[PDB]
């Protein structure tokens, strides 16, 4: 249900088949939605596990795969997916693009404003505004990291809702960062829509 | 070995801080005398062989020679000396005395 | 000022020989876009089947 | 004028009689603050790219002469430092490099750190914690020891997706691997997909 | 142990997943197809807005950052050494242990040759107690070092006159100031001897002061004894065989 | 075996097909040299 | 003075040549850099399988 | 005997990964040669 | 125990996979020594002849 | 290879660990004092039984 | 913006030029006007203007 559609899809974008690799992306994945019985389909995925958020993995960092890290929190299926479907929107806009002819240059805008309007808009940073400079002891701190991991802990095994104030003086911690992918496809976009 | 090795300190001292070589060393200090000892003498000769192969761009035989020391006729002998440059490039027919 | 009219007259065979340079040229051009953009023919599809 | 100095400077690089405990007339050495003085005088008249040369060159005469000075003066028990290689390793920070190269204070102690985690590790470091020495990130320094490779480990679980292969996975039967070589021709017509 | 490194691992993923459920730019309409968790609502509650706060890439409030490749590197290297023992990291480099993690301390560019300079400086402060401008005029006069005596204003005075005018040509073109100054200065201007230098060299070696002599120019731990080998004479002054022999 | 033999006849089917697309792929590169000469005496001849 | 000046147009001329020179000497260079990186591709690692 | 059919077909398997690895090089050093005419033409581009 | 592990290792090493090269090589020899049962081994090489 | 700085320092760290690998080398000292013998000498059967 | 636009002045040097004063206390990221000037480098000793 999942991994051969997307072999086609793969197989279909490296040779340039734009959109026998849409019709076959839509039995996964649709934008605009699926038509069934001549209806409005009420699910957002056509695929069942994604659409519902099973996990089928107990165990996926005992090894380093990212198929098994995949397999344990599935939405990352559902990104990879939505980025496959990006990046093909984005090879048919710039293949539009290289004859440089007038229609060719109003399809390339049509497709990348689809990809802008399926992309909405990015965030930017806000940690860095009030974020501290620990020292190097505060930062390797073993019992500030063991109070991280129990308190990590007590929220995975329980859902306990006490505790509410953790006291962010406590400035051992990192924050996580934006995607790579995405600012570079923001950026591309930027760039294609200024040309 | 207190002297001889004060001597030494001496010696690769004023060569590592002048770029002095150990054969051009002790040319410059047996033209200045056998004692072996190091005086105004000695580096008032080192001071007037680098200024002339600073301007002339001569060697440093060449220099100590025109300073006011003597050619000297036994080198390091692993390769030419100065005496033998000078005379002995080729020895015309007989062995030279001179 | 004969001289200077056998220049020109050298320049612009040059220019005519530029010209037929770029009759050269395109024609490559032509040639190895077309072999380039078919690519692979039926006969080729037919043999992978 | 031709050293772009002034008169009397050069009166007094003159009147340098350089007997240093006769020979000659006398001493005329200046005092140390009257030569600092003198230098300060004789070289204000210099240019810009002349000035990062002389400071270059004085970090460097003056690095190799602390070097020095701390291998015949100073050295702590246990370790047998006699060299600037000694120092390199005994101080996780090289002495004997040149100025043009540039880096930052955290870079530089990435350098220190990695060093200090090798020369502990290969066991010739004496008195080692070889019980502390036989952590995770000890068994796994072979992906420990450059920032490449850890954070591209690290980022593998918080950002899967960017690993995936949408062409092949880990575990993938043989008979998808078959159905792969069955898709992979030259270009895919719909009835061969379909096949 | 086996307890110990599934919670770990049990831990990473659900922050990995917390993270996932809180980045922003997922928004994007697949947005519609992200649920709010009860743990994700409990540890809002929990931290504030640490879950929805973001960094940019290359920030240094990152974990992929090298700021923590340093944190983590530092958290398993600080107990490689016993803290008795002088190879302990602290130890050697107590500089180290309350370094400042700032933006500015990694994207600003410096030489090594700076850090390196002040490190030694430090290191030479703390040992004697005194200043560096008394540092330096103790290393022009200094004798237990094959590189002292160092004159900074000297040395400095002969790579400006070296820069400006090699050979003196300029100063031979005008012979009435040779009348005034001689070859001494001559000298110490196109060689490398500072007047300490030149006293140490020409110093009269005899046996009365022999002792005395070689206290001066060589360490407590610099004995004829050590001296003896020529290999010891090698590697303390940075020569080779043959060029000693 | 003969399952083996089938399998040596997909494994140069796809050499074959990937030597086509080396084959597509220096055709691409030496035309892009063509039109590049092209326009280095476009520039050549309003020059003369 | 009006020579000259179309000298200089003659040799800027030129340097715009080689400019385009330079844009299609590098597409040759990222594209045989493209190529010899990736060496080998899946279908041909399968094929040897 | 066919055992010694897959000891050809293991040796014609080798003998195009060689070959292969041969196109690799051959793609390197032409590569090298492009990237050197970059460079000669970027210093004739200074001299003009 | 001794000629098959260098084999792999000359292998990686002329394909430039370093980190495996290292990783097979530790099954004959490391200068960090040894982890067996979690703790430090006696032995300095893991080949016993 | 890439002259990046990243990759020096890295190339900086791997002949840093393999200096301290590899120790320290010695260099010659029996031509300190070795004689110079002659033919006879050289090829004495007597001292080479 | 006068002077920058004639002069082809920075924004600081023709704030100073029309009367105002030297900044020495910049946005601190980068060298200041007052550094740039008489810090590009310290001679000897650190700077006291």
């Amino acid at each position: 249900f999942y991994y051969t559609p997307m072999m086609c899809f793969q197989r279909l974008l490296q040779e340039k088949q734009f959109d026998e690799a849409t019709q076959w992306i839509n039995y996964v994945y649709n934008p605009a939605g699926y038509i069934v019985n001549g209806e409005i389909a009420p699910w957002i995925w056509n695929c069942r596990p994604l659409e519902e958020t099973t996990s089928w993995n107990a165990n996926p960092l005992d090894a380093i795969d990212p198929d098994a890290v995949a397999q344990n929190d599935p939405m990352h299926y559902k990104i990879a997916t939505f980025m496959r479907l990006l990046d093909q929107l984005i090879l048919r806009g710039d293949m539009a693009y290289r004859e440089l002819t007038r229609d060719a240059l109003n399809e390339a805008k049509m497709w990348y404003v689809r990809t802008l309007e399926l992309l909405g808009d990015e965030p930017e940073d806000y940690g860095s505004q009030q974020w501290a400079a620990p020292s190097l002891s505060g930062a390797a701190s073993q019992t500030v990291q063991a109070a991280y991991q129990q308190d990590l802990t007590m929220l995975g095994r329980g859902g306990v809702s006490k505790n509410l104030r953790t006291a962010n003086s406590l400035v051992g911690l990192f924050l996580p960062e934006y995607n790579p992918a995405l600012t570079d496809y923001w950026q591309t976009l930027r760039l294609r829509l200024f040309n | 070995l207190t002297i001889f090795a004060l001597k030494l300190n001496k010696a690769i001292r004023l060569c590592l801080t002048s770029g002095l070589s150990p054969n051009e060393l002790q040319t410059i200090v047996r033209s200045d005398n056998a004692q072996g000892i190091i005086n105004d003498s000695v580096l008032t000769k080192v001071f007037y062989t680098l200024f002339y192969s600073h301007r002339y761009a001569l060697s440093f035989d060449d220099a100590q020679v025109l300073n006011g020391s003597v050619i000297n006729q036994y080198a390091d002998d692993d390769s030419v000396s100065h005496f033998n440059r000078l005379f002995n490039t080729p020895p015309l027919k007989g062995k030279i005395f001179e | 000022i004969r001289i200077q009219q056998r220049t020109v007259d050298e320049v612009d065979a040059d220019i005519a020989v530029l010209a037929e340079s770029r009759r050269s040229a395109q024609n490559r051009l032509e040639k190895y876009q077309q072999l380039y953009d078919e690519d692979i023919n039926h006969g080729e599809q037919r043999a992978m089947s | 004028s031709a050293l772009h100095t002034m008169p009397s400077v050069i009166r007094t690089l003159v009147n340098i009689r350089y007997v240093t405990a006769l020979n000659k007339a006398e001493s005329n050495l200046p005092s140390w603050d009257e030569w600092q003085t003198l230098a300060e005088n004789m070289e204000a008249g210099l240019s810009t790219q002349q000035a990062q040369t002389l400071a270059d060159y004085t970090a460097e005469r003056l690095s190799s002469v602390l070097c020095n000075w701390f291998l015949a003066n100073i050295q702590p028990e246990g370790v047998s430092l006699h060299s600037r290689d000694d120092l390199y390793s005994y101080f996780l920070i090289d002495n004997q490099v040149s100025s043009a190269i540039k880096t930052t204070r955290l870079a530089e102690a990435i350098a220190g750190i990695q060093l200090y985690i090798n020369r502990a590790l290969n066991r010739i470091e004496p008195n080692a914690r070889a019980d502390v020495s036989t952590r995770q990130f000890f068994t796994d320094w072979t992906v420990n020891n450059r920032y490449s490779t850890w954070g591209g480990v690290s980022r593998l679980v918080y950002y899967p997706e960017n690993y995936i292969d949408p062409t092949q996975r880990i575990g993938q039967t043989r008979m998808m691997d078959e159905l792969l070589e069955n898709i992979s021709q030259s270009k895919l017509s719909r009835d061969t997909v379909e096949d | 142990y086996h307890e110990t490194i599934e919670q770990k691992k049990n831990n990473r993923l659900l922050e990995a997943r917390i993270f996932t459920r809180a980045n922003p730019q997922l928004s994007g309409a697949i947005r519609l197809g992200i649920e709010r968790d009860s743990v994700s609502r409990s540890y809002d509650e929990m931290f504030g807005a640490r879950s929805s706060s973001f960094v940019k890439p290359g920030s240094v409030a990152s974990m992929f950052s090298p700021a923590g490749y340093l944190t983590e590197l530092y958290r398993e290297a600080k107990d490689l050494h016993f803290s008795s023992s002088a190879y302990h990291l602290d130890n050697r480099r107590p500089d180290l242990a309350d370094l400042t993690l700032s933006q500015s301390n990694m994207d600003t560019e410096i030489s090594t040759l700076t850090l390196s300079n002040e490190l030694l400086l430090e290191h030479i402060t703390r040992k004697t107690g005194g200043d560096s401008d008394a540092l330096m005029e103790s290393l022009s006069t200094y004798r237990q070092a094959i590189d002292t005596p160092y004159h900074q204003p000297y040395e400095t005075i002969r790579q400006v006159i070296m820069t400006h005018d090699s050979t003196l040509s300029a100063l031979s073109r005008n012979p009435e100031v040779m009348g005034q100054a001689e070859g001494a200065s001559l000298l110490a201007i196109l060689a490398n001897i500072s007047p300490e230098l030149y006293n140490i060299l020409t110093e009269e070696i005899t046996e009365k002061n022999a002792d005395a002599l070689f206290a001066q120019n060589f360490s407590e731990n610099i004995t004829p004894e050590n001296f003896a080998s020529q290999s010891w004479i090698a590697k303390y002054y940075g020569l080779e065989l043959s060029e000693v022999q | 075996s003969l399952s083996a033999t089938a399998s040596q006849y997909s494994a140069d089917k796809i050499s074959r097909s990937e030597a086509y697309r080396r084959r597509r792929q220096e055709w691409e590169i030496q035309r892009d040299n063509a039109d590049g000469e092209v326009k280095q005496m476009d520039a050549q001849l309003e020059s003369l």
